[PDB]
């Protein structure tokens, strides 16, 4: 029949079915219970005030595994509407998850939800599909995450992977912080996101745009509630994503993006650095803002032998990616071949 | 990992190989049009090299035309890595975009490339992430029984003392007559909160009010409000047509054939009715709708049956050729279909 794809983020679900342009059910991985015994996603932010919320997903990996059944009932039974049972099912896994996670994945998707059979797909080798790249090196970061991912002929290779727990979710509570510090008092945490995914940029160069915001307001933007309350908002605007180049904005030791890309470069055999350099796909919601592009240009440029061709690819439905290269790749004809049958299940890219 | 039949075919002797993209499928170019590509699609192409030693030299080189959609140049990429694996992976892989081939690639053709406009269209069906597209308006009438049916989006429907929901997607707009009744309200409400929480899935809001306290986008779709007739008459005879307003059949081939059976004639419906190994509908078509539900170990004889017998239903018994049939896992039961039952627990 119709297959499934369903990508589990930290932050977000995308869920939809094997064929379309986007994912057609977007929504938070959250599950409310009471202080009805569960709610999910959007319904369960909305009650929160008499729930307490969990998110399965944590920094792209699933850790509460009853708590995500509630995720993936929620998905099939209520966003999509489906039975299960009828529609084969590709999931999304993060770079380096161990065998061990998706070995319960699947379990849970034959014995409790009874699917005729199902996938497991890496999600950055899924959004260098999406570009139509076998090689190159993607960068995913979302509301919980960031990895730096080379990819050569369609193959990751696990032991250049570099994982950096500062995503969204992180530059969000930064934005709150200093929307605070400035006088606001940041419920709110989403009025927070709104802005920064609206009004936020990331800078050419940090210090000269830092001189340009004191010395006009060229450089400030204001964001309107239905309130009436007009938050604007200056050097903030640049300053909130600039964390993801410097880490150390938010306390953390960790080192910047355009550093973790040229160090797994690095950790790649000499012989494919030129195809890695010349093929930056960049996926994930939390690459979504204005200039990171150009930052990543320039960033990397400047690490790079002095001659080296570098692209970054930024595609404009980037936020939605890894969802594209599942639906594409459960869509082929030679898929069929590759799925894992229940049959297949109950014998034991 | 993969033996498609063009795979099969593919690399045996030395020569040149062409596939083109089409609706997520791999299909070989006739070889008498090889050098021509449609600017609108992405091909495959292996070049196999007769190595001096005995083996044989692979060369997968995916060409994307300037025009292709997301799902081509997807595809052309992951056969690529296919057909890559399927030759042991000893094959070197060769982005190539149009007006910009590798000088190797412009080699295997002799006489030059000859692009062509067009292409087979993309394999995507189009959608927009969460988006709904929805105006409707359900009258809700009742008192012992209450229960919620469509009618037409517009004044004429409306009366002093019924409900209403306008629904219109992202907003539900709740409506009381003045001489309306308490149950009539209590029932109206149960079904906007199931329309925002279950039906959109929390991506939506209800708000509440009476007759006088119409909000800025009631007027914006219905125009300005005229007055108002006091209903056809009485609680007691709503409730009887309420009672009767569907049927309940159970289809189930568990002792062998087919059989589609009345399983109730009148109303709430007891929840216990659905069971797990079978198939049922719940025909409410006078107003626009048969539910197919479907029990999650139902064969799925039972599942094509149930949904025959539904589409039957509407040629058959004069229902408006735009009722649709709509299918429920057991699970998913959506407010409307959930009315008909006492008391509906999860
Ligand atoms: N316009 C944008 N500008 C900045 N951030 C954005 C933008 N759009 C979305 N985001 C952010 O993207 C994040 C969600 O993206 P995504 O769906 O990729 O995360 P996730 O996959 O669910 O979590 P993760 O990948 O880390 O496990 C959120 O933090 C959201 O605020
Ligand atoms: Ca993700
Ligand atoms: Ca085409
Ligand atoms: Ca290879
Ligand atoms: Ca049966």
């Amino acid at each position: 029949t119709t297959a499934l794809v369903c990508d589990n983020g930290s932050g977000l679900v995308k869920a939809g079915f094997a064929g379309d342009d986007a994912p057609r059910a977007v929504f938070p991985s959250i599950v409310g219970r009471p202080r009805k015994d569960s709610y999910v996603g959007d319904e369960a932010q909305s009650k929160r005030g008499i729930l307490t919320l969990k998110y399965p997903i944590e920094h792209g990996i699933i850790t509460n595994w009853d708590d995500m059944e509630k995720i993936w009932h929620h998905t099939f039974y209520n966003e999509l509407r489906v039975a299960p049972e009828e529609h084969p099912t590709l999931l999304t896994e993060a770079p380096l998850n161990p065998k061990a996670n998706r070995e319960k994945m699947t379990q849970i998707m034959f014995e409790t939800f009874n699917v005729p059979a199902m996938y497991v797909a890496i999600q950055a080798v899924l959004s260098l599909y999406a570009s139509g790249r076998t090689t190159g090196i993607v960068l995913d970061s979302g509301d919980g995450v960031t990895h730096n991912v080379p990819i050569y002929e369609g193959y990751a290779l696990p032991h250049a992977i570099m994982r950096l727990d500062l995503a969204g979710r992180d530059l969000t509570d930064y934005l709150m912080k200093i929307l605070t510090e400035r006088g606001y008092s940041f419920a709110e945490r989403e009025i927070v996101r709104d802005i920064k995914e609206k009004l936020c940029y990331v800078a050419l160069d940090f210090e000269n745009e830092m001189a340009t915001a004191a010395s006009s307001s060229s450089l400030e933007k204001s964001y309107e509630l239905p309130d009436g309350q007009v938050i604007t908002i200056g050097n903030e605007r640049f300053r909130c994503p600039e964390t993801l180049f410097q880490p150390s904005f938010i306390g953390m030791e960790s080192a910047g993006i355009h550093e973790t890309t040229y160090n797994s470069i690095m950790k790649c055999d000499i012989d494919i650095r030129k195809d890695l350099y010349a093929n930056n796909v960049m996926s994930g919601g939390t690459t979504m803002y204005p200039g990171i592009a150009d930052r990543m240009q320039k960033e990397i440029t400047a690490l790079a032998p002095s001659t080296m061709k570098i692209k970054i690819i930024a595609p404009p439905e980037r936020k939605y990616s890894v969802w594209i290269g599942g639906s594409i790749l459960a869509s082929l004809s030679t898929f069929q071949q590759m799925w894992i049958t229940k049959q297949e299940y109950d014998e034991a890219f | 990992v993969v033996e498609h039949p063009e795979f099969l075919k593919a690399g045996k002797e030395p020569g040149l190989q062409i596939w083109r993209v089409e609706k997520f499928d791999l299909v070989p170019v006739p070889p008498n049009l090889y050098g021509d590509f449609f600017t609108g699609d992405a091909y495959v192409i292996l070049k196999t090299v007769q190595l001096r030693n005995g083996i044989l030299q692979y060369d997968l080189h995916y060409w994307l035309g300037n025009e292709c959609s997301q799902d081509e140049s997807g595809a052309a990429a992951i056969f690529t890595v296919q057909l890559d694996d399927y030759l042991n992976g000893r094959a070197v892989q060769h982005r190539e975009v149009q007006g910009f081939e590798s000088a190797t690639f412009l080699g295997y053709f002799k006489s030059g490339l000859k692009y062509k406009k067009g292409g087979v269209a993309s394999g995507f069906k189009h959608v927009v992430p969460n988006e709904v597209v929805v105006q409707r308006l359900l009258q809700v009438k009742g008192r012992r029984v209450v229960r919620a049916t469509e009618v037409p989006v517009s004044w004429e429907s409306f009366n002093n003392g019924d409900c209403f929901i306008l629904d219109l997607g992202n907003n539900i707009y709740q409506w009381c007559g003045s001489k309306s009744n308490r149950f009539e309200r209590l029932k109206a409400t149960q079904v906007s909160k199931g329309i925002r929480d279950n039906e959109r899935s929390g991506r939506a809001q209800v708000s509440v009010f009476e007759e006088g306290a119409e909000p800025e986008a009631m007027l914006q779709v219905l125009g300005p409000k005229p007055t108002l007739p006091e209903a056809t008459e009485d609680t007691v005879k709503e409730d009887a047509a309420n009672r009767k307003l569907a049927k309940l059949y159970k289809v189930s081939n568990g002792a062998g054939p087919m059989v589609v059976s009345l399983v109730a004639d009148e109303n709430p419906f007891a929840q216990g009715a659905l069971r797990s190994e079978d198939c049922f509908i719940l025909d409410h078509g006078k107003d626009g709708k048969i539910f197919v539900w479907k029990g999650k170990q139902a064969n799925m004889e039972e599942r094509k049956a149930a949904l025959k017998t539904a589409s039957d239903f509407i040629s058959k018994m004069d229902y408006p050729k735009q009722t649709q049939v709509s299918v429920l896992p057991e699970g998913g039961e959506t407010p409307l279909f959930r009315q008909f039952f006492k008391n509906w627990r999860d």
